[PDB]
């Protein structure tokens, strides 16, 4: 439905607003004015119906937004960029047959070698840009648009804890899915089930097991065997919080000797293990909405024809795009059902935040001050420890 | 109103409004 | 001398829970004995079966 | 995990007091599920309607 | 507001265990009211009556 | 990607919502000198009336901005925060595992279990939230309170 | 568990011994020397559900 009521008009007629003041390069130079009216509108008051309304304050409602990683953050200092490790594999012992011609012990025997080669971290990058024209438009008073431009600088600090949290949480969860191949997992069948289950596989990372690590797909540890135990002051595990909560509420409450069976301080969760996707089939970006939702998120630098190759991540929901149907899979657990277990010092996290800010560019040419933001991280699964899932398969 | 680290690089002073030095000539 | 309750677990795949006790159903609510039964399923199902019969 | 008794309790105006655990009424034994069953009574009212359905 | 189990106990000659409570039977998996009730063998029971009356 | 991709703009996006004005409450009474006189057997108890109808004409204010202030908290849980918000129960001790997987849910890093799609830019983007558990209060009857600390705890 | 201190010949297997194929052993034993073994699953299921 329409409005006849002529103030409303008045804001209908978009024409002589701001904005057509700045996308062209000529304009009017002077305004007559209107006679701005209150009645019959949203904004009326009983006494003075012809004054434009006042606006008295604003608050700008900041959040902090923590990591609940940064104790795995160590700092390398940003020179070569192939790291690796490796191990010597097993060899059991052989019995004594002296049949065989004494001039073997003249015949050598080198260990053998496992190793895993890594390679380069990533950078990430985020720009924002303060003007000096349109924004201040707004803004009642200075002390606002000085209040805007420090929140908006700390949540864009902000963002990079939530970021790299979520994307740490994907990595695993792909690693749990895509590798650890057979033995590991363990099918669990209720929301029950595996709270039983968990602590079955915890006290099976304590046996001198050949198994439960991710020695067979390393350099030279394809064939043979590697074993590890663990230490419990060493092992993660992590789920969904709803598994926790079924834990916190019903077996250390509805049970009566939780003196030293309590193994809920190595539980970590989340509210949902996934929104984070991953890339197939090796696409480019051919239609414009397509970019338009990534410039709603900061992706500012990808236009139409950009290529996006096989092993990038895209960390909010996206797929839903039409270009990524069939090529783009989310990581997530199957049916809500997980319990992720492994041990700390198995996974490894480096980032380099030293040279993080950078200085500022001010561009007289249309008034404003760019920042960016550059920090160095790297994030890996090293495949030498016990590790366990336990899903619905 | 909230300070933080309030005046940090060239945007931050900018809007802490800088230098009215140069006015036109008349008066 | 215990019990317990799910009002979940629609018992095609339950495994090691408990036995001679109550395992409510996401519908029918049913009783876990040696093998399980299904007790106001069968309510329900006598009542059909009978209103059946009434012909 | 747990259960209730009442030897009362004629279940027409009881509010909070459980669920999917048995209301031991003054004549029937209901148990209550998110709505309460009879199970007792569904058992006598199944046999007097299984006689009433053998003319 | 308590249970109990036996996995024996054919309900001929038991005395002073309960009320109000479950007392699982060999075969039937019984309820100990202030009269013993026979709920799973009422299904079965039940189930045959209303086969039994289908002719 | 080409050299002069820094001399692009990336402006901030906010997400904003508006609010009216409040509501003046007015209350008035008034005091008699001569007829008052002829109900009252010393000056003492008079006194005792007058001073006694005015903290009443401040505690009736109280318990109404109360009351109201609960109203208006139930207004908006029926008919606001639209249907990913809200949860749903069966039972009366299903809702006692619920709340308490919730207040769990919530202080986490998400940018669920707000309404901020409902605020202006909030249709398209990201917001994401926690919440510290000094600050989350929850509000029930008190027939449900009772039902807490009789049944559960 | 205590079965085993119970004064038994059952328990033992001296049967498949040289020159005691027929004919009984009684011998106990005394808790500082009785050691299960077992798999670790019903070793978890001993510590949530029995103890």
């Amino acid at each position: 439905q329409s409005t006849k009521n002529e103030t409303a008009l008045l804001v209908a007629k978009s024409a002589k607003s701001a904005l057509q003041d700045f996308n062209h390069d000529y304009s009017k130079s002077w305004t007559f004015g209107d006679k701005w009216d209150n009645s019959n509108t949203m904004f009326e008051t009983f006494v003075n119906k012809y004054l434009f309304p006042k606006i008295n304050e604003t608050l700008l409602i900041d959040i902090a937004l923590g990591n609940r990683f940064n104790w795995l953050a160590k700092e390398q200092d940003f020179i070569g960029q192939y790291s690796e490790e490796y191990v010597i594999m097993d060899t059991v012992p052989i019995n004594m047959d002296l049949s065989k011609n004494e001039e073997l012990m003249l015949k050598r025997n080198y260990p053998r070698m496992a190793t895993k080669l890594y390679g380069n971290g990533i950078v990430k990058k985020q720009k924002f840009t303060l003007n000096n024209n349109d924004t201040r438009f707004n803004f009642q008073t200075l002390a606002d648009a000085t209040n805007y431009a420090l929140g908006v600088y700390k949540k864009k600090i902000s963002d990079i804890n939530v970021l790299e949290e979520k994307e740490m949480r994907a990595m695993l969860v792909d690693y749990s899915l895509n590798q650890l191949s057979e033995t590991n997992v363990r099918k669990a069948t209720s929301k029950e089930d595996l709270a039983s289950k968990v602590f079955e596989a915890i006290l099976n990372l304590q046996n001198n097991s050949a198994k439960y690590n991710e020695v067979h797909r390393a350099s030279g540890g394809a064939i043979g065997q590697y074993t590890t135990v663990s230490k419990l002051k060493d092992i993660v595990i992590l789920t969904t919080d709803s598994l926790k909560s079924y834990l916190l509420d019903t077996k250390i409450a509805n049970t009566f000797q939780i003196a030293g069976i309590d193994f809920t301080d190595h539980v970590i969760s989340f509210d949902d293990l996934g929104g984070v996707f991953k890339v197939t089939k090796e696409f480019k970006l051919q239609n414009q909405d397509s970019i338009d939702f990534l410039r709603a998120y900061g992706d500012y630098q990808s236009q139409l024809g950009d290529t996006i190759p096989v092993g990038a991540v895209f960390t909010y929901d996206v797929s839903k795009l039409k270009e990524f149907t069939g090529n783009v899979e989310e990581i997530k657990p199957k049916s809500d059902l997980y319990a992720f277990i492994l041990d700390i010092n198995s996974i490894k996290y480096k980032r380099y935040t030293k040279g993080m800010l950078k200085p500022p560019f001010h561009n007289p040419e249309f008034d404003e001050v760019t920042h960016w933001i550059h920090y160095y991280s790297f994030k890996a699964i090293s495949p030498f420890f016990n590790k366990i899932l336990i899903t619905d398969q | 109103m909230y300070e933080g680290n309030n005046m940090r690089s060239m945007m931050g002073t900018s809007y802490e409004d800088s230098r009215l030095n140069k006015r036109t000539e008349l008066n | 001398a215990a019990a317990a309750a799910a009002a979940a677990a629609a018992a095609a795949a339950a495994a090691a829970a408990a036995a001679a006790a109550a395992a409510a159903a996401a519908a029918a609510a049913a009783a876990a004995a040696a093998a399980a039964a299904a007790a106001a399923a069968a309510a329900a199902a006598a009542a059909a079966a009978a209103a059946a019969a009434a012909a």
